[PDB]
């Protein structure tokens, strides 16, 4: 569950 | 209607600069959460042998 | 008839470490003289370390310990049908001795290489959802993995109740014995499923093995090989067999307490190394046995809970490498009212279109693609950028066709049937319809469409082109809600 | 003398030798028990003891059980007499067929070649899948890994891969099924059968491959040493016989699996991702007997499962930096329906040199992966914002990687049965020549989903015409045939009444079937 | 290879050679430097070496650390990098240059091994696996 | 909380009558196990939780 926290991460700041 | 795009997206790069705060907040907690966790599977994996 | 004797040295925690027993064997089954039983699991050089099937308060230091020179075994045959057993063998519904059955090991070799065949045969859930999408065959091992409360047993109880269907119908030789084997969960929920499958007539065919969470640790970590050995009786004898290991995640706390308080070293999440083992020693006696064996085959259903989505659990990593398939069941489909709440881009079938039924094969193949263009539209526009009229063709098809799997929880519907909703469904004679009235739209598609087109579809398994034309030219001529 | 068993701790067995303890690493067999029960030395305990791995089950040893040294590690049967034979993890033929012939057993335990006996040879294994030929191509005698999570395709490409470079190759062929499904190895032998790859009888000796089988049933201990004896078959045709060798390894995860379940048990403190300490040295003593000797060439296509689709774990980490070739497999490919699931910018090759495959094959693939990276960065806007502002420059890159992903898919011949179509084996001059047109122009006018589950750019142009005319052949049942047909669609109870009724017993035979098992045996 | 010596303590080798290896080269190196000439060491992977530093470690029954590494595995790799100098006039002027090596995993440089060699050295050269799919090599940060 | 439903018990099994039976914070009869299952020898299980949780 410390992946689907970073990949949100990878959206918030390309967005 | 480029002025309130602009207000508009410098509303959405505020929102997602607090959405990105809280979110390395909640990463930072559940990175050091998983360092303690693996550390007190090997202890208890070295304690169960000495 | 020498009976060996071993002096408990000190019992606790439902562990009893026992002096002497030198000739015992691992695994073996002893007798504590206060009736109690128990299991030698790890024999030290000093002495030996026993799980204890019961309450331990009963054990003193000191006590005699007699061994019963067996490995542990439970009745296994016919008279284990529409009873309800404990964890290994004896029965708990109140309805006296087990009769016509015979006593076998519950820790058999699973059946090699050259004892299998191909699974080709289906095995019908009566989930539309999955026999569609996710279709399992006979001999298959098929993961249930989903959440806290996703209806994970729900899929699981109708497979039960459909083989009772499916069985009234069948000759003798293609019917399906099921066992449920129930670890770790409440006696008041069990009660309800004994209770359910005695109204709707299930029990006739089900064995229910039940280890609660009042049993002890090596009670609910045994209860799905005693479960397996029963259902291994039908795969053995040439018949079929259908086995669900209900929370198979209760199963490995329950291994993990009895591993921990033998002393062996914790692993991740505090648990032990050969818990791979203890799952994939269990699931690779579901099998699909040769002509020279019988034929039989041994279907299984582990089912798993997650935690919060989270698949990349230690226990739930090793099931998905263990099983064919895959039904992922997920928290916010179920609340979005798409009941079963299978996740459809996470959910494989690994026996594939090879044991699925003929008339869905052809129908369901434009079914799983056109969905799978439904997924990334749905994406894009929930945030309303912009519309194209063809991508919102498939954004408006595919929503009939999500609302279309939706499914009762209590009544799985035939193969037959399923074909026919899913081909009205996807021949389009199910646009003009509104997409809230599919859930009652296709109860006049079944209903209004002649009872005998059902028998046709079933007896020849494939919609021929002399039923193709014939029931597309009565799925017209039938009344449906709105228009 | 013979040693007795002194501890049972679930795989993990103690022996106690009075006097000359065996080697490490050597064989032992418990007499009196009920099967065949072969122990491996680990370590010596010290006070003459041996702690050991059971290459079956301890169900039923007893402290006291007479244990036989065998003097050596474990024997095996090597050579041509195990050529369409299917073996245990001992050496016992499972499949049902005699004895195997067994000229000159070797033990499955032996060091990696020299560095002085390394072939620094590169030529390219053509396999016919053009995702592999075209960016991450294999090496004619070095290490193949397979990486990807439950469900992407490991066994489906290698598959694929036994009936495009061993169904027709000049040497022999290993499978060893290292703790995998028993049913993916019975569809694995029952395949070879047909295909004329194992055959059964007075021509067996015809046959060109041997499989080695250790499945997921087997213990920790039996798991752990399956890939050292699907070696020594290898290793055998590879030494002795002189000649070429194709050994495939299913989840060479199971190997490092299997080691970890018992290392606990062994007196090992866990490691970080709690699998055993020597978890790289367990997996190099391994990976580096599979090598291209100067007396003959292995090569090597290992599956290797990822556990949570996590390529940061370290038995997939480790395996990383043993391969030449390392075709990783992605989950967000296989759902997007492509299909081999390849990766195609992680997938990396070290004959992606342009001084080892030409400049035309290297700037092709280095074409490819341009593109296919430029989409990604690109996509990151285009599902927030929708294509329309990229000022077709960009626009252009997109449509272009989209026939690129797309005809990276292809059709496998092993998987006619699952995706219904028959499969595509693409020659490397036919790949090179496709995807030097996609990328320079040369076929933007075809649909995109014209390049889907295709051979080559000949059949993109003989699916594309075939599309224009299925969407302008739809118009035309739109007139007739909803009534009165010719006949050939007859009354409904005509139909009912050819239903050819089956015999609904309604008594289930059960009381009487066990009662008639009861008096038989 | 006129100007190179090659330190190879492979995959089948033991952990304690994979572990000495780095050690073993430093010190070939360190002959050029103390003479008044100039090095270049190269550790293909510092982190391979760290690996079997803590395999040792873990069977030696030394206690385990945040990863299960060893204490002084920051000792580990600090007292053989700092071996890595310029010398003064008095001492020949030769000089050391090392270049360590540590394979990151999905590119965190907040794992226990590459904390530590980040710390020791003076620079670091990042290479991005996503810089090296756009065409760029090599791939530097 | 175990000599609150023996007295819920009396009502149900010998009164034989409906009984409310309200446990406030039923996670710290966990919790108290856990502070004494270190104290009695036990290896800890996931969390730091008695294995017999
Ligand atoms: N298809 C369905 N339609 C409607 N209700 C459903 C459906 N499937 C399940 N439910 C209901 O949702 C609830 C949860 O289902 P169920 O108890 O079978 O899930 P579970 O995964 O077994 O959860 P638990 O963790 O409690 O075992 C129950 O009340 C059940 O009757
Ligand atoms: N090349 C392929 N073509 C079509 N379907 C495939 C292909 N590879 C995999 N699949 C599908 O995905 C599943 C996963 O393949 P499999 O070899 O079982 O993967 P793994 O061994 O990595 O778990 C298959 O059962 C099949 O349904
Ligand atoms: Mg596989």
């Amino acid at each position: 569950s410390n992946q689907a926290v970073k990949q949100r991460i990878r959206a918030i700041k390309n967005i | 209607e480029h002025a309130s795009r602009m207000s508009a997206m410098e509303n959405s790069t505020k929102s997602a600069g607090e959405m990105l705060g809280k979110l390395t907040l909640d990463y930072n907690r559940k990175r050091q959460a998983t360092i303690t966790t693996e550390l007190i599977e090997i202890i208890a994996g070295a304690s169960a042998l000495m | 008839p020498v009976i060996h004797l071993g002096r408990v040295l000190s019992v606790g925690d439902g562990i009893a470490r026992v002096y002497g027993l030198k000739s015992v064997q691992a695994g073996e089954l002893v007798c504590f003289d206060s009736g109690v039983k128990g299991m030698a699991l790890n024999l030290q050089a000093d002495h030996v370390g026993v799980v204890v099937f019961g309450n331990d308060s009963v054990i003193h230091q000191g006590d005699l310990v007699y061994r019963t020179g067996q490995i542990v075994n439970v009745p296994i045959g016919p008279g284990t049908l529409g009873r309800v057993t404990d964890g290994l063998g004896q029965p708990i519904d109140g309805k006296g001795p087990l009769t016509n059955v015979r006593s076998s090991l519950v820790e058999v070799k699973a059946p090699g290489i050259i004892a299998r065949q191909s699974v080709r045969e289906p095995l019908f859930t009566g989930v539309k959802a999955v026999d569609a999408l996710v279709p399992i065959g006979r001999g298959q091992r098929e993961l249930i993995i989903g959440d806290r409360q996703t209806g994970k047993t729900a899929v699981a109880i109708d497979a039960i109740i459909h083989q009772k269907n499916c069985n009234e119908q069948v000759p003798k030789a293609q019917r399906v014995y099921c066992v449920y084997v129930a670890v770790g969960q409440k006696r008041s929920t069990v009660a309800q499923l004994v209770k359910l499958f005695t109204q709707t007539g299930a029990m006739r065919y089900t064995i229910m093995v039940s280890a609660t969470a009042s049993d002890a640790a090596p009670l609910q970590f045994l209860a799905p090989y005693s479960g397996c050995a029963m259902a291994e009786y039908f795969r053995d004898t040439g018949k079929h067999g259908l086995i669900i290991y209900d929370d198979l995640s209760k199963q490995s706390v329950a291994y993990r307490q009895m591993s921990l308080l033998l002393r062996r070293p914790p692993g991740r999440e505090a648990f032990p190394g050969d818990v791979f083992y203890l799952h994939s020693r269990l699931l690779e006696r579901a099998a699909k046995l040769s002509k020279e064996l019988g034929g039989g085959s041994l279907t299984a259903f582990p089912v798993i809970e997650t935690q919060a989505g989270d698949v990349s659990a230690y226990i739930a990593t090793n099931v998905i490498s263990i099983t064919d398939g895959q039904i992922f069941l997920e928290t916010e489909l179920f609340y979005k009212g798409i009941r079963p709440a299978l996740n459809v881009g996470l959910s494989v079938s690994r026996v594939g279109s090879a044991a699925q039924f003929p008339g869905m094969k052809q129908v369901a193949g434009t079914l799983k693609l056109e969905l799978a263009q439904y997924r990334e539209v749905a994406a894009f526009a929930q945030f309303g950028s912009d519309l194209d009229a063809a991508t919102q063709y498939v954004l408006e098809r595919g929503a009939r066709l999500t609302e279309m799997l939706k499914q009762k929880q209590f009544a799985p519907i035939p193969i037959e049937r399923q074909t026919v909703a899913v081909y009205a469904a996807t021949k389009g004679f199910l646009d003009k319809v509104r997409v809230q009235d599919i859930v009652a739209a296709e109860e006049a598609v079944i209903s209004q469409v002649n009872p005998a087109v059902f028998k046709i579809l079933k007896a020849n398994g494939k919609i021929t082109p002399a039923l193709d034309a014939h029931l597309k030219a009565e799925l017209r001529k039938v009344k449906l809600p709105g228009a | 003398d013979a040693g007795y068993v002194s501890q049972v701790i679930g795989p993990v067995v103690d022996v106690r030798f009075d006097g000359e303890l065996p080697s490490i690493l050597s064989s032992l067999e418990v007499e009196g028990h009920s099967v065949r029960l072969v122990l491996e030395v680990a370590q010596h305990m010290g006070d003459n003891t041996v702690r050991c791995i059971a290459m079956d089950s301890t169900d039923g040893l007893v402290r006291g059980q007479k244990v036989v040294d065998t003097g050596s590690p474990i024997k095996v049967p090597v050579g041509r007499g195990t050529l369409g034979r299917i073996m245990n993890v001992i050496g016992e033929p499972v499949d049902e067929q005699g004895p195997i012939d067994a000229a000159d057993i070797w033990s499955i335990h032996r060091e990696a070649p020299e560095f002085t006996e390394q072939s620094t040879e590169q030529e390219i294994l053509v396999t016919g899948i053009k995702v592999v030929d075209l960016l991450a191509p294999y090496q004619r005698g070095g290490k193949i890994g397979l990486f990807g999570g439950a469900g992407v395709g490991k066994t489906v490409l290698i598959m694929e891969l036994i009936n495009n470079v061993a169904k027709a190759h000049g040497g022999f062929s290993v499978f060893a099924g290292v703790g995998e499904r028993t049913r993916e190895g019975n569809d694995l032998y029952r395949e070879m059968i047909e295909s004329g790859v194992i055959k059964l009888g007075a021509e067996r000796g015809n046959s060109k491959c041997t499989l080695v089988y250790g499945q997921m049933n087997e213990p920790p201990g039996a798991r752990a040493r399956v890939a050292l004896t699907g070696l020594t078959v290898a290793e055998y045709f590879r030494d002795i016989e002189g000649q070429d060798v194709l050994l495939f390894v299913d989840n060479i995860f199971r190997f490092t699996q299997a080691n970890s379940e018992v290392s606990a048990l062994l007196g090992r403190i866990p490691s970080a991702v709690g699998y055993q300490p020597t978890l790289a040295t367990d997996l190099g003593g391994l990976q580096e007997r599979i090598t291209t000797t100067t007396k003959g060439s292995i090569t090597s296509v290992q599956a290797v499962y990822v556990p949570a689709d996590d390529l940061t774990d370290p038995a997939p980490a480790t395996t990383f930096a043993h391969l030449d070739a390392t075709t990783v497999l992605s989950r967000s490919i296989a759902e997007l329906g492509i299909y081999p699931a390849v990766d195609p910018l992680d997938s990396t090759s070290r004959m992606l040199n342009p001084n080892v495959i030409g400049a035309e094959h290297y700037n092709v693939a280095r074409g490819v992966q341009k593109v296919l990276q430029d989409y990604k960065n690109l996509q990151d806007i285009i599902a927030i914002l929708g294509m329309d502002e990229l000022s077709e420059e960009d626009k252009l890159t997109v449509a272009r990687a989209r026939k690129i992903q797309r005809f990276l898919s292809q059709p496998f011949q092993v998987a006619e049965v699952f995706t219904g179509t028959p499969g595509k084996y693409v020659d490397l001059a036919d790949t090179i020549s496709g995807f030097q047109g996609v990328l320079t122009g040369k076929y933007d006018d075809l649909p995109e989903m014209a390049f889907y589950m295709v051979g080559d750019i000949k059949e993109v142009k003989e699916k594309a015409d075939k599309m224009a005319k299925d969407i302008a052949s739809r118009k035309e049942a739109d007139n007739k045939k909803v009534s009165e047909e010719l006949k050939d669609i007859p009354s409904l109870d005509k139909l009912v009444s050819e239903i050819k009724e089956v015999v609904i017993e309604e008594d289930d035979g059960l009381e009487e079937d066990f009662k008639a098992e009861a008096l038989s045996s």
